[PDB]
């Protein structure tokens, strides 16, 4: 059961390493706004973790409630941990990123959970362009 | 009550279509995954014509 | 006259601020151009408030 | 046209962040309220009537400035006629009053203790405002730190 819950931390590891490094001027002016709308989502991640801890203090958390809670956090954070390790691997500067995010916003058009999320990411990455 | 017999009774009946759907579509792809989902919608029961009518409502789009 | 109607536009701003009207600079320019046609302003006072209500209806 | 300026009124008062169907409905709202009044004293006198309530509530130089500007704007008549109808529904040291240390031949009145006490209230309103900000910054975030998880985020809807 722990290895069902571990994919959340594994899909958190390959998110902050983009935000906390891959945003600077050398990387172009496009890794900026990608780390400027991926940061709000990681803020949301830490919000959720704190709200869980408050219930844990009152004796109101076990593995099963955690297991129910993290299905929103591995159907959404996994989308990010998939996009981030393909934009980062291979030089995606300018239009090549925006083609990869017109390829991975066409990868979800039949799910409808992840499609809005990819549109949100590229609607922030399209702004400097 | 009755050591979770009655409490999981109602899910077992619904699982007896979801397992049928995964067994049935095994080895089918493409536009036959609009045929196989439409075929299971017609049963004669509303309990499984409001469940595969939702799976079908997703495959329509 | 083009000298005078920039200065009167600037003095017109202060009495719209201290009378506590909803207007800022942009809406003041829209309203001064709208009154220039010849519309009665007591009528404009209602459409501006109805826009500001139905704007909040969305959010 | 004049009915086109009413679209620009809808453009300023609603910014963009849908956003192509709301503006036509607001354009309808702009048209539908204009003609109900049309089916069914000077201008500066009302300015004096509104300067009076200012002076009733204290705050002298503001009334002295409001009367100063209409006096030189008469030394555009229809646009101040809109401002008196839009009044009160929008968004809103000195050492020569109770400091007699500066000036040239300062007025002799003995001393002060009855406006110097309302010279601390001039700061007390600021001290009471800048604590209400920190009451409204701790509240908006304790509304996030304490809740059942994910009822302020739509992430449970994903």
């Amino acid at each position: 059961l722990v290895h069902r819950i571990l994919p959340v931390a594994a899909s958190y590891s390959a998110v902050t390493r983009f935000i906390e490094e891959k945003s600077s001027f050398e990387y172009g002016q496009v890794n900026h706004a990608l780390a400027a709308a991926m940061r709000t989502l990681v803020k949301e991640h830490l919000i959720l973790v704190s709200q869980l801890e408050q219930l844990h203090r009152q004796g109101l958390l076990s593995l099963q409630k955690l297991w129910f809670y993290i299905q929103p956090a591995m159907r959404t954070m996994d989308i990010l941990a998939s996009l981030a390790t393909s934009v980062d691997k291979g030089e995606c500067l300018g239009g090549s990123t925006l083609s990869l995010l017109h390829d991975r916003s066409f990868s979800y058009t039949g799910d409808s959970q992840a499609q809005e999320l990819c549109l949100y990411l590229t609607k922030a990455a399209s702004a400097p362009y | 009550l009755r050591r979770l017999l009655v409490w999981t009774y109602d899910p077992k009946i619904r699982l007896k279509t979801l397992a049928a759907l995964v067994d049935h579509c095994q080895g089918r792809k493409g536009g036959e995954l609009a045929s196989a989902v439409h075929a299971y919608t017609k049963t004669g029961d509303p309990y499984m014509r409001s469940l595969v009518q939702h799976i079908l409502s997703l495959v329509s789009h | 006259n083009l000298n005078a109607v920039r200065e009167t536009m600037d003095v017109l701003l202060e009495i719209s601020r201290i009378l506590n009207t909803g207007l800022d600079m942009e809406t003041l320019s829209i309203c001064v151009r709208l009154c220039e046609q010849g519309i009665n302003p007591e009528a404009l006072s209602s459409v501006i408030k109805e826009l500001r209500k139905a704007t909040e209806a969305l959010k | 046209s004049i009915t086109q300026l009413f679209d620009d009124l809808c453009e300023a008062l609603l910014p963009a962040a849908n956003r192509k169907r709301a503006k036509r409905s607001l354009k309808k709202v702009a048209y539908n309220a204009l003609f109900t009044n049309l089916f069914q004293l000077p201008a500066r006198n009302k300015i004096l009537m509104l300067s009076f309530d200012l002076r009733v509530g204290g705050l002298g130089p503001k009334a002295d400035r409001l009367e100063e500007l209409v006096e030189e704007l008469e030394a555009v008549g229809s646009v101040l006629d809109l401002l008196v109808q839009l009044a009160g529904s929008g968004p809103p040291r000195d050492y020569f009053l109770n400091n007699k240390h500066v000036g040239r031949n300062v007025p002799y009145s003995g001393y002060d203790c009855d406006d110097l006490s309302v010279f601390e209230m001039d700061v007390q309103s600021l001290i009471s405002r800048e604590e209400c900000l920190c009451h409204s910054m701790i509240q908006e975030t304790l509304q996030v730190m304490e809740a059942a998880p994910g009822t302020g985020l739509p992430t449970v809807g994903l």
